[PDB]
């Protein structure tokens, strides 16, 4: 059961979407892109959660997530005073109208920040950090290493026989103070963004099946949905499976010359299958790699030209610009196939913005508040006062406002372009009933 | 034309001096004092690699960025009387980002091959490292410039698309075919850059 | 020391039940469809987000590179 | 010799970024304001 | 054992990342301010909305600040050159990328401000086009960040 | 002084932020006497775990001093917005 | 000895400074008086 | 043995071939697209006939790809330099020749569309001229293919 | 043991920071003053507000003075060269960034000041935009201060 | 017995010959096609005669192909250098001379084609002048053929 | 132990300090004088007030004169090079900074005087703006003095 | 024991001083004569007073002659180089400074003389401004005299 527009009273009706005090804002950001086709699947019920989630990934900051909610709460607490007043300031009105959107966005931002364990670059210690056993580090032929340590860092080895075990929840806090967090955690977020982006696209495509059923267009799935989803699954879902496989299949025991999923993915597409010199993820992978790419090609004829071909077949038997229809379908096929590749890149914004934010938080902390601390008691305390006040100011000016606004826009971009374009198609008319709008006049 | 005159004067003097110096080295029968092999070997492959990487990413976004505002201005202007334009003609910008994406992917894949040498005296050191260095430089340059010019093309074409659609909604779809060629041109550069670095090793 | 199996069981059950059984335990008001959508959409997105974070850190190839002062401190902290 | 490895490599990177600076400055200098405003 | 001059390339990276980004953001700001001043006379109610291109340009300036500081905090004396070229590439990569971004911001914003005042339905499109340029600038930042660990 | 009730209210919010965050910082070091490990250590750090406990106590002291200043600032701003 | 250093320095220092003068002279040479007010009548 | 740096020139060839051919195709394509859009507003019935110039441009792009791929696959470390110079020449030959051809493609297609816009009978003539530009692109490709095999 | 002529880079830094910052402030000052002279003849009551661009231009100049002095007081004879590279980077970072800001100040000042006379509600909008240009200048100062003591 | 890199000059010859000739033919073709498209609208019946300048341009392109191939066949590794200079001279001689000829072909065709439409008696004069341009192109071919076999 | 040629840099400094500041003051003087002539025809009563930018221009030239002399009185054959670089930087700092101020002086004087001709209330605002240009000139002098005495 | 060709720099000084001074005076003379020729048609009675800009302009050429000869008087073969640098700097200082003054004289003379006929009260202001340009030229002479004798 999906939400669809209401019937209006054999002409194309306007699109009527019932909204309430909370969901109205979400419908508007959908309508800002366009008015949906009559009886189209309304994306808004999914936006209510999907968009805050994409923001929370882009804005995965536990500390700012709280501040963000508090801002929204302030507006809600004055809800009765703001509504029953004059509001000539349109920017205030807009954020007020979106106050329930902002609150939710903060709610998920806290969730994601908590798992990332970053609250103004602060980790969340649950007493579960057991990544390594330092006492055993020194036993492993490291005697008085802290003397040389004065000029070195020294990276903690994997599988020394004494380390291991995951952090109970989220990323082990120890990475928050590491010099190589920029490879361990950056890689994870890279893979996460790809996985989430692909899933989101597949969801949007799955919704197209329901739309194809509602309008009784069997052909739109026989040569559309089916070969399109086959293309995407065989290439993009396979990649996702490999990512999880790598995490679960190989340990540090093979870290040297460990298989690289990027290279295998490229070699997959190119049918490059070296006999030796590069370790494979699993035996027979080359056969699977070749199989999937060939099948992806085999589905293309359906999506590329068979739709106008069968329409010509059925048309002439029942009796349509065949050439023009070929042009339309060929362009559509290119957009879908090429767009999936491009769209995957689009969802790298989740990584790019999450990283960019993390860089702002780490640098803003380190180069502002950290320097305000000093071994001298009174000077340190008083310095923290003035430095913190400026620090909090910068956190608001840079992250809570500007970056929160950027992540808002970028997550909204993903909704409009990559998600909606899989099922939310066509246009409708504005629903404008008679109403007693002139209440104040 | 004050700036064009400056650019020309510098251009002419730059090459005119090179001609005089080059011919003089020949005339005075210098022992190949200007040794190209020397320049290529002393110049660290690290610069060539990192330069090509920066070019691959930097040139590609410049192209996209160029085309975006070319088509942005046309859309915004025309859209005053035809607001429908934003519904469909935004795809021209998608093509522009897509050209940047082509280069962006290669820029990362190429940079993923960058490694230290622990090398000193080039004599019999890094034979393969010089090949890989120059190849990475070329591949980066190849894709960078190719995407640069593609982005300009797509912008010019998208501008016509917006101006056409404002007056006749039936023209949009047919025109899309031209931008697709523009994108294909950039992909061709990607194919070559892939081949150029298909068999390289660093370190 | 921790195993991965237990974290997965605890949080997988939590979000699974919410996304599967949750819809059965929902107010019957006009927003029921929205609340059910919330319960299911939230559980799926939240579970997957977390699952990657905890799964991705299994079988690590390397540990953190720490500054000297921290390395010493941990000896007597963890 | 006239040039060292160091000097030459430095000049090569200097010119590349100088061209970037020139490009940016070029378009910045070729920037005009309005002669008059449309209306009150 | 460190090739001399090795630190020279690195320092230039931090500088370029900031300077080129400021040039881009400044260009976009200058272009927007011109269009804003002309538009706002007839429709002052749009003055607040018209700032967006400028805020976006400001983001470009931050993009550059992040790399310039990241590199600066990564400079040492005994630089092994390999690291230095990575820093120089990072600086140049984000610099030119931000510069181009800022130009797109400025040019589009100027037209967008006038177009929106004449046709408010163009407001969303204005933001969208600027949004794509900001995304392109982000790429410039990310690649500069990636090089820091290579 | 009036200063404007809009700015007094902002000061109250910053003052509350300051007192809450600074006290929290001191506590975290006092309990884990820690991942952050940012007490402003010396470079010539010796093999003395007691030095970490001692510096962490110093951080708590300094943080509470900063909070005390935010308590004074919040008090003053409180009366301004109330009287305005 | 160290010719390459003095050479590099003097060449590029004097070249940049010489150009700064050349451009400044150009800009001064072509100062626009406005060609108005009284110029139209003298012309 | 095989000296260092010898591959440098062959890399420049492979890169030049692709870039200059891309330049040619991009110019011819952008110019043709401009003329086509301008015509189609006045009369859409000629649009299909006016497409060929755009493909003609793409051909220059392929020309360049064919050689750039041929060289790029031929590139190795142990290059005897002679082969690199042949690659350099082949790369430049096809790229720069395709550039000239693509320019002609652009100018002739753009003018051709305006000509046909007024008089459709010009179609065949305009295509024949573009055939000469395709021949110019071929000649470049021919020489480049010959050089790569020496 | 220290490389010779190592002071050259640091000295160029101190001078570069001051000169480029003066160039930026000078442009913004000259452009704003032109708008002020053209504006205030009609609206003399605004003469004491239209100076702001010019004041903010002076900030760019100070930003440069602070670093240029900071660098000069940091120079000695036996410089290890490394430090000199940092000094030049800091000098250029603030100078060229201030230059970019100076352009923003100038263009925005002119457009804003004249626009303000046409529409006084623009006054605040002008300041906000000019505030963004000042923030862009600040970023350069921040990096220069980070490098100059690194 | 021969010096290294001696083959460099030869490959530059073969490439230069083809590239300049394509540039010449391309210019003449582009200008001729523009004039043809503009003229034929008023006088469509002349479309089958006004093509000639374009053929003349193709001759410049062949001129280049002939020498470029003739040089290419003479390219070896053990080149005596002397021969390479002759090959480079031959390549440049025909290419640059054909470039000059193609320019004239373009300008003369452009003016002549339109002049012919307004004056049918010009047809003979136009062809004669184009014959002179072909003669100018041949002179380059003659010298290049002499040098390549010297 | 003294590097030969070392004194070359210090001498160029003494010259640059005067030459660049002279170019600035000359520009400001000529630019203001032109506006003054225009004013006086409209109204001569202000002729003794519009001279100020010109007098101020002279102050900037003095700035340069002072440093150029201070450097000249600090030149020696047995120069330690370190001091030579400081003198070069000091000369450039004041010269180029005064140059920027000189152009600023001329532009604002011309605009201010021409405006004042129509609006006498503009005089006070003009003075303040000219004061900012004088402040910009001083900053260069200050740094140059700091460097020359370092 | 002196370096070879040490006089080279001093000789360039003597020449440069005369050449740049003639350039300055010539520019001012050409512009002043142009304004005089245009002016005196309307008011021939001012043809005599209007010459002053040209007479003042000659003072520049004199300055150059004085220094150029002063340097020539001190040219020998056994020059310690240091003395040669001083001579070159002094020559450039007065020459290029005189060039700046020449611009000022010419621009002010043109506008001033023409303005004077339109406004006889401008005469005194014109003279005063020209006096400032003469002072700017003298500053060059002063530095050259101090520097060339150091």
């Amino acid at each position: 059961e999906l939400f669809r527009s209401e019937e209006m009273t054999n002409q194309t009706p306007p699109t009527y979407n019932k909204t309430n005090k909370f969901t109205h804002g979400f419908q508007n950001i959908v309508d800002a892109y366009g008015i949906g086709t009559y009886r189209e699947i309304n994306p808004a019920p999914y936006t209510v959660i999907t968009f805050p989630f994409l923001f929370a990934v882009m804005f995965g900051d536990f500390g700012h997530g709280i501040l963000m909610t508090l801002f929204a709460v302030w507006m809600v607490l004055r809800e009765s005073r703001i509504l029953s007043q004059k509001n000539e300031n349109e920017m205030f009105s807009m954020v007020f109208s979106g106050r329930y959107i902002i609150l939710l966005m903060g709610l998920f931002s806290i969730y994601t920040g908590l798992i990332y364990n970053d609250c103004f670059s602060k980790s969340l210690n649950i007493f579960g950090s057991s990544w390594s056993v330092r006492p055993m580090f020194t036993i492993g032929n490291w005697t008085e290493e802290t003397l040389l340590g004065s000029s070195v860092l020294q990276l903690n080895p994997a599988i020394p026989g004494v380390f291991g075990g995951p952090y109970p929840f989220g990323i082990d806090p120890i990475w928050n103070i590491a010099t190589n967090k920029l490879t361990f955690l950056n890689s994870f977020k890279m893979k996460m963004s790809v996985i989430l982006g692909i899933i989101h696209m597949l969801f949007g495509v799955s919704l197209s099946l329901f739309n194809h059923i509602y309008f009784k267009k069997p052909l739109n799935i026989y040569f559309g949905f089916i070969p399109e989803i086959i293309f995407m699954s065989s290439l993009f879902g396979y990649l996702v499976i490999l990512i999880f496989y790598k995490w679960t299949a190989y340990d540090a025991h093979s870290s040297r010359n460990a298989p690289s999923l990027l290279i295998h993915f490229i070699n997959m597409f190119l049918f490059s299958y070296p006999e030796s010199g590069n370790a494979m993820l699993y035996s027979g992978q080359k056969g699977i790699q070749c199989f999937l790419i060939v099948v992806a090609m085999l589905c293309v004829p359906w999506m590329l030209l068979f739709k106008p071909l069968i329409l010509r077949h059925q048309y002439l038997r029942k009796k349509f610009d065949f050439g023009d229809t070929m042009v339309h379908q060929a362009i559509h096929t290119i957009e879908y196939c090429l767009g999936c590749i491009s769209n995957t890149a689009s969802y790298l914004r989740l990584w790019a913005l999450s990283l960019a934010h993390a860089q702002l938080s780490e640098v803003l902390w380190t180069m502002v508040i950290h320097i305000g601390l000093h071994v001298r008691s009174l000077a340190g305390g008083l310095g923290l006062f003035f430095i913190f006040a400026a620090f909090a100011t910068l956190t608001v000016a840079i992250l809570l406002i500007m970056e929160g606004l950027s992540a808002f826009l970028h997550a909204l971009r993903l909704h409009w372009v990559e998600f909606q374009n899989k099922f939310y198609t066509g246009t409708g008319f504005k629903f404008l009933p008679f109403s007693f709008e002139h209440i104040r006049e | 034309t004050g700036l064009e005159l400056l650019y020309l004067g510098i251009f002419v003097a730059f090459w005119a001096c090179m001609i005089v110096v080059g011919i003089c080295y020949t005339i005075f029968d210098l022992g190949f004092r200007f040794d190209v092999a020397w320049f290529l070997t002393e110049t660290s492959p690290f610069m060539w690699s990192n330069l090509g990487i920066g070019l691959a990413i930097s040139l590609s976004v410049v192209g996209a960025a160029w085309g975006i505002y070319i088509t942005g201005s046309s859309i915004i202007g025309g859209g005053v009387k035809a607001p429908r334009i934003k519904t469909k003609n935004l795809v021209s910008i998608i093509f522009c980002e897509a050209v940047a994406i082509y280069g962006i992917i290669m820029a990362i894949v190429i940079s993923n091959m960058a490694e230290p040498f622990s090398a000193t005296d080039p004599k019999a050191i890094g034979h393969r490292n010089y090949h890989a260095g120059y190849s990475m430089f070329g591949a980066g340059l190849t894709v960078g410039l190719s995407n640069l010019f593609c982005g300009v093309c797509v912008g010019i074409v998208g501008s016509g698309a917006a101006l056409a659609d404002a007056q006749n909604p039936s023209l949009f779809v047919k025109i899309l075919i031209v931008e697709i060629f523009g994108s294909a041109i950039g992909l061709f550069g990607v194919i070559v850059a892939i081949l150029q670095t298909s068999r390289v090793k660093m370190g | 020391a921790h195993s991965f199996a237990l974290p997965v069981i605890i949080f997988t059950t939590f979000w699974g039940l919410i996304g599967i059984a949750g819809p059965w335990f929902v107010p019957k008001g006009p927003n029921r469809g929205v609340i059910i959508t919330m319960l299911v959409a939230t559980a799926v997105c939240c579970y997957l987000f977390w699952l990657i974070a905890i799964l991705a850190q299994l079988n690590p190839l390397f540990g953190p590179q720490l500054k000297n002062e921290t390395i010493w401190y941990v000896r007597f902290l963890w | 010799g006239f040039f060292s490895p160091g000097i030459w490599m430095g000049l090569l990177t200097t010119l590349f970024m100088l061209f970037i600076f020139t490009y940016g400055l070029h378009m910045i200098l070729s920037l005009k304001t309005m002669d008059r405003f449309d209306d009150r | 054992n460190n090739p001399e001059y090795s630190s020279f390339f690195g320092v230039m990276g931090a500088s370029s990342a900031m300077v080129f980004s400021a040039m881009g953001a400044a260009y976009g700001t200058a272009k927007s301010g011109t269009g804003i001043a002309a538009m706002s006379v007839m429709r002052p109610e749009l003055i607040m909305k018209s700032i967006i291109p400028v805020v976006m340009a400001g983001i470009i300036a931050i993009y550059g600040l992040v790399v310039a500081v990241l590199i600066a905090n990564s400079l040492t004396d005994g630089i092994t050159l390999y690291r230095s070229f990575l820093q120089l590439g990072a600086g140049l990569s984000v610099g030119l990328s931000g510069l181009a971004a800022g130009f797109a911001i400025g040019i589009v914003g100027d037209a967008g401000v006038r177009g929106t005042a004449q046709q408010p339905r163009l407001f969303v499109g204005m933001i969208l086009i600027l949004i794509f340029a900001e995304v392109l600038g982000l790429y410039g930042l990310i690649v500069a960040l990636i090089l820091s660990t290579k | 002084l009036c200063c404007g009730p809009k700015l007094a209210a902002c000061g109250i919010v910053l003052s509350a932020w300051g007192v809450i965050m600074l006290i929290m910082l001191g506590i975290f070091f006092n309990v884990h006497s820690l991942i952050e490990d940012v007490p402003f250590t010396e470079k010539d750090f010796e093999n003395g775990p007691q030095n970490i406990y001692n510096l962490y106590e110093q951080v708590s002291y300094n943080c509470f001093i900063a909070a005390g200043l935010y308590l004074l600032l919040g008090g003053f701003s409180f009366c301004q917005v109330r009287l305005n | 000895l160290e010719y390459s250093v003095v050479f590099n320095l003097v060449l590029w220092i004097m070249t940049g400074l010489a150009l700064a003068v050349i451009i400044t002279s150009y800009n001064i040479w072509n100062m626009d008086p406005g060609y108005d007010s009284i110029i139209y009548r003298m012309t």
